Parts: structure tokens; sequence; C-alpha cells
């Protein structure tokens, strides 16, 4: 289906936050377009 | 045998920087070499250990505002996509911020060079290390082991983390080219290197930052002037033009050859089915002027284990830059050049000739010219020619 196809070409997890050792936790300040994830 | 390019530790170490299956170990054109679990789903992850010089992702958005066709633009907000309509506007850049509004990306090299956590010795290494030191959080806000790829902009001195790890999107059932078909959510995109544009961009997996000084001695970062890559067979160095599966094309410039080592249809790639190339592919090539004065490009999948001297040639790889000289942003704050590894002195490095290869009627000659090792195939002696 579309989820398997997107995953096979590198489609990334639906993530709202990342942690970086310099900045700490960092998050989207507004909802990211859904289709992007 | 008696391959001069395998003759001693230092020479072997030097030639090993060209083996993209050894250190890089993943796809080049598309790098998706690893799989990582986030929230119970497995995702593909860029994994290669070498930076890919000049690599950028070219987008096919409509040619109009608000579309900039630039992968380094922030990923689109849901409100932006509502305003643009299809396809998705914006680019691949991670737009996240700390609570006070500091952006993770792009991040200024000027801050990385004065930070105690950042240990890398070069600016490229510091960008790569910043990427390595960034991990996705899952739906429970726990760190995972999934890491986004990065692009270093060495012109602006900015470190980008890409929220989009996809590198190739194609097929009219999934993506539009310049807004056609207009119903599709995604625009098409693909990796590119260009004869003129974006040489200052360097794309890599976050895993380039895992051991962030390693790429300096283990990756073929720069083009190699003055030599054609070859393989050692029947007692002599055969450059790619002597190999059957070699692809040879006329080109108008050396730069076009560099672009072909990355763009040709056999380059190591992990793109679908989830292939893991492991860095195996037609990743190697050289520009040369043939005996009749035509500029040509020879491309091969054979990892080089010797070199043929040719002052008008330049050997490239899919990973490395067009540049033939070490740029300032990869010189440690504190690894021998080709000139150093290939150095000789005439009175310490006598001419040697190997045995006639009677199939080609040629023999190896290894000598010192201009303080540098020469390696060529020359005619056999008169008696030897009897045996041909
Ligand atoms: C390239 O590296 C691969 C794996 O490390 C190795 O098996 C192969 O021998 C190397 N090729 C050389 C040195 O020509």
């Amino acid at each position: 289906d579309i989820v398997q196809h997107m995953e096979d070409i590198g489609g990334a997890p639906p993530v709202s936050c990342v942690t970086n050792e310099i900045l700490g936790v960092t998050c989207a300040p507004q909802a990211i377009a859904k289709a992007t994830x | 045998s008696g391959n001069p390019f395998q003759a001693n530790v230092e020479m072997k170490t030097f030639m090993e920087r060209f083996n993209l299956t050894h250190h890089h170990q993943s796809g080049i054109y598309v790098d998706l070499g690893q799989d990582k679990e986030v929230d119970g789903t497995l995702y593909r992850e860029p994994a290669g250990l070498c930076p890919i010089w000049g690599k950028h992702i070219e987008l096919q958005q409509p040619d109009r505002p608000p579309y900039r066709n630039n992968f380094l633009e922030d990923v689109p907000t849901e409100k932006e996509y509502k305003q643009s309509g299809n396809p998705l506007p914006g680019g691949f850049n991670l737009n996240f911020v700390t609570p006070s509004g500091q952006r993770i990306s792009p991040f200024p090299m000027e801050l990385l060079e004065k930070n105690s956590n950042i240990k890398a010795s070069t600016d490229l290494g510091r960008c790569a290390e910043f990427a390595f030191k960034t991990v996705a959080m899952d739906k429970n806000n726990k760190a995972t082991k999934y890491r986004y790829p990065f692009v270093y902009d060495s012109k602006k001195r900015l470190c980008h983390i890409l929220y989009v790890s996809m590198q190739l999107m194609e097929g009219k059932k999934y993506c539009s080219v310049k807004g056609e078909p207009p119903d599709l959510t995604w625009y098409c995109f693909k990796p590119r290197k260009s004869v003129t544009e974006n040489h200052h961009l360097i794309y890599g997996s976050a895993y380039v930052g895992e051991n962030p000084d390693a790429f300096i001695s283990k990756c073929p970062n720069q083009a190699l002037r003055g030599y054609r890559f070859g393989v050692w067979k029947k007692g002599r160095c055969l450059d790619y033009t002597e190999l059957t599966d070699t692809v040879i094309e006329r080109v108008e410039s050396k730069a076009q050859c560099w672009v072909k080592t990355f763009e040709n249809d056999g380059v190591a790639s992990d793109q679908p089915d989830q292939p893991h190339s492991g860095g195996v592919g037609r990743n190697y090539g050289f520009y040369y002027v043939d005996t009749t004065g035509e500029g040509k490009c020879a491309l091969s999948d054979q990892v080089p284990d010797c070199l043929v001297s040719d002052s008008a040639a330049v050997s490239y790889t899919a990973a490395g830059s067009l540049s033939e000289e070490t740029p300032n942003f990869i010189i440690p704050s504190n690894p021998p050049t080709p000139e150093t590894a290939l150095q000789c002195t005439a009175d310490k490095f006598p001419d040697s000739f190997g045995a006639c290869d009677v199939q080609a009627c040629k023999r190896q000659k290894t000598s010192c010219v201009g303080g540098q090792i020469q390696s060529t195939s020359v005619d056999c002696t008169a008696d030897e020619q009897n045996e041909c």
C-alpha cells in the first residue's frame, strides 16, 4: 500500500521532536504538513 | 605482482581511501543502508560513513511562489500547504526549535567550533558530529537510534539536518513534475551533482559524525589529479580503459565525468524491495585525453588497487569532489596527500619493468619522474615480442 511504498523509499517516522546534545530537546513550533509525516 | 601501490603499509592505507565498499559501506546516489525501529515500525535510514561532495536533492515543484525548489528550505507547515495547495511547498530542512526559539537547523559553524561537546577537528566533521548527536524522539518522547542525514553548506558555513531522509521520488502515480498532475501531494525529486552548481553542498548520513575525524583518512574526498585508477592484473596496472565492462563516453569537460561517476545507472544505490548496495557499484572513473586528443570519461565498478600515471587525467569517485585540492574546512585545527604518498626520489627509486603480458604485448614500467611515482605499460623487448 502507500505506507509500505513510502517506507521502501526512505519515508521517515512521524516525529515532532528531536534531541540534540548541544541544544537539548527541539520540537516543531507548528504542526508540520501531515504528508511530509 | 610486485604491485607498487600495494608495496607497503603507507601505500596500502593511501589506496584504501578509494574503496567505497570498505569505509563508506552503503549507497551513494541513494543511501538507505540501515533500518531503525521507531514506535514499533521499522524505517530505512541513511547509513554511509563518507560525505558525498556536491550531492543535492533537486526538486520538481511548480515554478512559482510560494515554491522555491530548494531542498534546504524548511519542511512545510500544515498551514503553508493549505495556502499553497498541491504539491507540498517548502524543502527538507528540519525546522524544530528549543522552547526559547533557537533553531536546530541550519546551525552556524561558528557556534560549533566553540562548543566543548563538539570534538571533531574540521568544520565538516563538526557538522557531521552535530548530526550524529541528534536523534529522533518517539511518541513517548524517548530518544531512539534513528538519525536524520545532514548537508553541510561550506559556502555559508551552515549545518543542515534534513527531516526528509528520502532521496528519490518518481512515478506519476506518486509525484508531480512542475505541478502536473495537479492532484498529487508530492513533487518528484532526485539526487544530482552539477557541473557548475552546489559544489559547496556536502550530503551525508549522520553516521559520518560517529567517528567524525575518520572521513579525513578513509574517504576519497578529493579528485585525484595525474593518475587513472586501475586494477593490477597479469603483472601490470591496467587502467579502466583496458577492462571489458568499462563504460567509456566522450565528454566536453572533466566536470562532466565527475558528474557521471555519481549519476550513471550503475552507481551504488539503495533505492528499490529494499536493496543494500553496501557501497558496491560503478562508482569510479577518470577523465582522460585519449591518444587522438579526444576527451573521454571511463567508468567502472572495479575498486582501484593501482594507478596509471597520466598528467592530463583526473580520477573521480561518486563520493568525492570535483576539487583536486584539500579545502580549508577539512584541514584539522591541529593524513598524507597523494603528493606525499606517491613521492619518490630518482636515486632511491630505480626504474622497474615487469614481465611481458603476452596477451596485450605490454609490460609494466614503474619509475620516478618529477619526484612522483610513474606507473605505465610500455612495449615489451624485441625478444619478448617473439612470445606475443
Ligand atoms: C574493498 O573493501 C572490501 C571490503 O572491505 C574488500 O573486501 C575489498 O578487498 C577491497 N578491495 C580492494 C582493496 O581492492
